[PDB]
C-alpha cells in the first residue's frame, strides 16, 4: 500500500499480548480454515462449556532453544507445550474435554550475513516413531509429552537395547520426518520457511483438527509443530554459529467440557 | 432569573 | 439565577418562601438545600426473594 | 417524590376481626422484619397524622459541626534546644469520638466537607509584657507536598497548596472541600490491608496494617503563628470543625458499643461491658 | 401454590450444581440487590475482562464444622474462603482486580426433638478486632485470612500479653460481634436464622458491594459471613449434643481484571 | 448584568447554578471564570509537516 | 439584565 503497509511487517494482538514483525513472509492459516468455537449443529458433550476467551487466548513464550551447526531439528505437540501456561493450562487440566485453534509464531532473526533455512511444520495427528526394535507402539506418556522444552529429531536410527528397563522413548529421524515418510514431502502439511536472508519468523494460524468436535486434550494432542533444518546455519567463516529460535503460541477459541477436580498427571 | 421549587 | 422555594411553616404569627443564590462556581462551596428525599425500607425490612403479604403464613 | 418533610400515613379506623388472616403470626427466620401497623392487631380511629421524618433524613442528622482536633502552636523564640512551635496534623474524624460514632453508623459515604476553625490564644507567662494581633497560617498539606520542618521555611510560601491566612478576633475561619476520595465513596471500613505478603518475599517486606488503605488517606494540616516573636509567650489554640455537607451513605451497621480504642475496630480491656443489671421481671 | 410450591422446598442451580431443600425458610437478596456485571457506566479498568461463566459460578463446599453446647460462633471472609476452590481460585490469584457476588448456603438439620438457633449475617466490610491492648490493627494477613477453615468467636476478651512474638490474631467476641457493636444489633446486616424447629437452612444471596467497582481480592474481602448461636443447641436431655454445619457457596457475576503471573500468597 | 452558569455538581445531596456580578469597569479586576477551553496536543506532540497515520509505517 | 451559560 501507497500508506506503507507491507506483507512483511504485522502486527498480531490477542488478550494482553502483542507481537510486532518487519521480516515476514506472509502468514499461513491452515487449510484455509480460522479458528472457531464449537457449532450447536456439530456439538456433543451437553453441558454449558467453559469458554476462557483472553484469560487463555493469549501469546505464551515457550523456552528459547538454540541453533547451531550440528542441529538436527526440534519437535513440539499441541495441546501438550502449553500444558502449564498460565489459565489455558488450569483451564485444560481441571476439564475432561477441550478443544483449542493456535497462532504459532515462530522467532528467528540473524544478519545479511549469515544464512540458513527452517522448514516450520504444523502436522495434525503427528504420530512419532519409538526407540524399539523388539517392541512397537510403546513410548510412553511421559516420554511422547515433553511439555514447553518439546524434543528433537535425529540424523541416525538408535534402537533401545536395553530390555530390562526400556528407555521408552520417540526416536525421530529427520529425513523421515520423525514417523517414517520422507521429508521433502512435509510440505503437504501447512507450513512456513524461515530463510535468513528472506524472513526472520514463521506464523502459523492452525484451526481445531480432530476427527471428534471435542476430546481429551490431556490425553491426545491434536497437532504437531516441527522445525528442521533444511539448509544448515552458516555465518561469515565461524566454524561454531549460533541463532537461537523463539517460540510464541497463543490458543485461540478454545473451550473446555466436563468440569470436575484438576487432573494430576504423572509426568517424570 | 428566577427557579421556583 | 436566584432560586425560590417554600418553608415548611410550623408556628403561625399563603406559602411563604426564601431565596437562594449560589455565590460560587463550585457545587462544594453551596449550602445544602435540605430539600431530601425519603425511601421505602423494604430493602433492610423485607430483603426476601418472595414478596411477603403480611396477612397470609410468612411459612407456607 | 416522597420528601424528607412529607406527613408519615394516617391511621385509618378499623373494626373487629374473625378471619383467616394472620397478620400477628410471623417467622423472623427468613430475615424480614414483619411491617405491622395498629390497627393490624388493635381496633383503631382514623387520625390525620402531621408528624414528618424531616429531621431524621441523612442530611439533617448530620447537619452539624464536629470538634475533629485541637492544635497548639506558639510564638516564641527559637533557641537552640527547643523552637517556635509550629503543628502538624493528619487528617481525620477519628481523634475524637462523636462524629466518628455517627459515621460508622453507615459503612460507606460520600459528602461535601466543610472546615470551620476557632481560634483562641493566651499568655502563659506572668510578665505583663505585651503581644501584638496575631495572624495564622493553616496550609492544606496533601500526600507529597514537603511538610514544613520550621515554622519559617520555604514550604510557607504555598504556591500551589491551600492556605488560610486567619486574623485573631475575626470571624472564624472557613472553607469547603469536594469529595476527594480517591474511590466512589470514602469507606469507614476497609476490611483487608495495603500489601499482599508473598511467599519469596521476607514477612517483614509483605507486611501492613489491618485495615488500613493509604497511609496518608487525607494529608496534613500545618498550623504557624506567621508573626515574628515577642518578648512575651502566647499560646493558641485552633480548634477544628468538621461538618459534611451534601451527603449520601451506604451499608447501615450496629453502633459503636464499647469505648473506642485506636483507628480501627479495636477494643480494650476492662472497657466490654456497656449495659447494666436490670432483672428480667423488673419495669 | 395449588400445584404445590413453597417457600420452603427450593432447588438452586448454578453450573453443573444444584443444591435442594425442603425445610427453608425463604432467601434473602442482600439490600434487594441481585448480582450483577460491571457496567460500561461504572467501569474502571480499561483492559478486557475474564469471565469464568459456569467454570467459577459454582457451589463449592467447605469444610464441615460442629455445633455443639460449647459452640460460641464461627466466622469465614469472602473471597477468602473461596481462595482455594478450583478455577475461581485460580481466576482470583492469576489476576490483579476482581470482583464477584454469593450465593451462600449454610446448611444444618436436627430432629424434631433437637431444639437450637443459628443467627447466619452477611456483613459488608467485616472488620474484626485484634488480640492487643498494647498495639491496635496488628493482625496478621495470615490470621486475618483463615481460608476455607474460617475462625472463631468467644465469649471472653483475651488479651495478647506476648511481646517478644505477639500472636497478631483476632479475638473476636461474640456478644460484641468481634467488633465493638452489640450482636442484638447485627440483625441490620442482611441475614437469616436457622432455628431448628423452623428451617434447616439460610440462603443469602450477595451483590459484590464496596466502595469501588472493582478490587484486589487477594488485598481485601468484601464481606463477611458470621455464624452465631442466638440460642444454644439442645437435644432430648444429652449433656452433649452435636449437630454438623454445612456451608455451600457460590460465586456469581465474577470478572478479573489485569492479568499477569499467579500470585504465591504467605498463608502460614 | 448579572451573570448565571452552571456548576458542574460533583457530590449530591436538574441543573445547578450560580450567579456572578462585575463591580468593576477594570476586566483585571474580575474574578477568573474558570470556564477554559481544551485544544489538541498536535503541535508538541505531532509537528511533523506530513500528517501521521498511527496504523501506518511511520517511515516510509 | 442576565445572561446565562
Ligand atoms: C486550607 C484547608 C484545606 C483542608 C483540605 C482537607 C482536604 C482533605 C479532605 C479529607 C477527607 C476526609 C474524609 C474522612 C475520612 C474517610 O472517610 C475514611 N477514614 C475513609 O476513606
Ligand atoms: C440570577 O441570579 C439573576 C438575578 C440576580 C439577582 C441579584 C444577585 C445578588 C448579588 C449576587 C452577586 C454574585 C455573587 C457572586
Ligand atoms: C444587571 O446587573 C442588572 C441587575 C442588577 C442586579 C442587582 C445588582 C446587585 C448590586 C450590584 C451593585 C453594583 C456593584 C458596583
Amino acid at each position: 500500500e501507497a500508506c506503507g503497509y507491507s506483507d512483511r511487517v504485522l502486527q498480531l494482538t490477542l488478550g494482553n499480548s502483542t507481537i510486532t514483525t518487519q521480516e515476514a513472509a506472509n502468514s499461513v492459516v491452515a487449510y484455509g480454515r480460522w479458528p472457531e468455537y464449537l457449532r450447536d449443529s456439530e456439538a456433543n458433550p451437553v453441558d454449558q462449556p467453559t469458554e476462557p476467551d483472553v484469560a487463555a487466548c493469549r501469546f505464551y513464550t515457550l523456552d528459547t532453544v538454540s541453533w547451531t551447526k550440528e542441529s538436527r531439528g526440534w519437535w513440539w505437540k499441541l495441546p501438550d507445550a502449553l500444558r502449564d501456561m498460565g489459565l489455558f493450562g488450569q483451564n485444560m487440566y481441571y476439564h475432561y474435554l477441550g478443544r483449542s485453534g493456535y497462532t504459532v509464531h515462530v522467532q528467528c532473526n540473524a544478519s545479511k550475513f549469515h544464512q540458513g533455512a527452517l522448514g516450520v511444520f504444523a502436522v495434525p495427528e503427528m504420530c512419532l516413531a519409538g526407540d524399539s526394535n523388539t517392541t512397537t507402539m510403546h513410548t510412553s506418556y511421559q516420554n511422547a509429552n515433553p511439555g514447553e522444552k518439546g524434543g528433537t529429531f535425529t540424523g541416525t536410527f538408535t534402537p533401545d537395547n536395553n530390555q530390562t528397563s526400556p528407555a521408552r522413548r520417540f526416536c525421530p529421524v529427520d529425513y523421515l520426518l520423525g514417523n517414517g515418510t520422507l521429508l521433502g514431502n512435509a510440505f503437504v502439511f501447512p507450513h512456513q520457511i524461515i530463510n535468513l536472508r528472506t524472513n526472520n519468523c514463521a506464523t502459523l494460524v492452525l484451526p481445531y483438527v480432530n476427527s471428534l468436535s471435542i476430546d481429551s486434550m490431556v490425553k491426545h494432542n491434536n497437532w504437531g509443530i516441527a522445525i528442521l533444518p533444511l539448509a544448515p546455519l552458516n555465518f561469515a567463516s565461524e566454524s561454531s554459529p549460533e541463532i537461537p529460535i523463539t517460540l510464541t503460541i497463543a490458543p485461540m477459541c478454545c473451550e473446555f467440557n466436563g468440569l470436575r477436580n484438576i487432573t494430576l498427571p504423572r509426568l517424570q | 432569573g428566577s427557579s421556583s421549587t | 439565577g436566584a432560586q425560590v422555594s417554600s418553608q415548611k411553616v410550623g408556628a403561625h404569627e399563603s406559602t411563604i418562601n426564601y431565596t437562594t443564590i449560589n455565590y460560587y462556581r463550585d457545587s462544594a462551596s453551596n449550602a445544602a438545600s435540605k430539600q431530601d428525599f425519603s425511601q421505602d425500607p423494604s430493602k433492610f425490612t423485607e430483603p426476601i426473594k418472595d414478596v411477603l403479604i403480611k396477612t397470609a403464613p410468612m411459612l407456607n | 417524590a416522597a420528601t424528607s418533610r412529607d406527613a408519615l400515613p394516617n391511621t385509618e379506623a378499623s373494626g373487629p376481626t374473625h378471619s383467616k388472616e394472620i397478620p400477628a403470626l410471623t417467622a423472623v427466620e427468613t430475615g424480614a422484619t414483619n411491617p405491622l401497623v395498629p390497627s393490624d392487631t388493635v381496633q383503631t380511629r382514623h387520625v390525620v397524622q402531621h408528624r414528618s421524618r424531616s429531621e431524621s433524613s441523612i442530611e439533617s442528622f448530620f447537619a452539624r459541626g464536629a470538634c475533629v482536633t485541637i492544635m497548639t502552636v506558639d510564638n516564641s523564640a527559637s533557641t537552640t534546644n527547643k523552637d517556635k512551635l509550629f503543628a502538624v496534623w493528619k487528617i481525620t474524624y477519628k481523634d475524637t469520638v462523636q462524629l466518628r460514632r455517627k459515621l460508622e453508623f453507615f459503612t460507606y459515604s460520600r459528602f461535601d466537607m466543610e472546615l470551620t476553625f476557632v481560634v483562641t490564644a493566651n499568655f502563659t507567662e506572668t510578665n505583663n509584657g505585651h503581644a501584638l494581633n496575631q495572624v495564622y497560617q493553616i496550609m492544606y498539606i496533601p500526600p507529597g507536598a514537603p511538610v514544613p520542618e520550621k515554622w519559617d521555611d520555604y514550604t510557607w510560601q504555598t504556591s500551589s497548596n491551600p492556605s488560610i491566612f486567619y486574623t485573631y478576633g475575626t470571624a472564624p475561619a472557613r472553607i469547603s472541600v469536594p469529595y476527594v476520595g480517591i474511590s466512589n465513596a470514602y469507606s469507614h471500613f476497609y476490611d483487608g490491608f495495603s500489601k499482599v505478603p508473598l511467599k519469596d518475599q521476607s514477612a517483614a517486606l509483605g507486611d501492613s496494617l489491618y485495615g488500613a488503605a493509604s497511609l496518608n488517606d487525607f494529608g496534613i494540616l500545618a498550623v504557624r503563628v506567621v508573626n515574628d516573636h515577642n518578648p512575651t509567650k502566647v499560646t493558641s489554640k485552633i480548634r477544628v470543625y468538621l461538618k459534611p455537607k451534601h451527603i449520601r451513605v451506604w451499608c447501615p451497621r450496629p453502633p459503636r458499643a464499647v469505648a473506642y480504642y485506636g483507628p480501627g475496630v479495636d477494643y480494650k480491656d476492662g472497657t466490654l461491658t456497656p449495659l447494666s443489671t436490670k432483672d428480667l421481671t423488673t419495669y
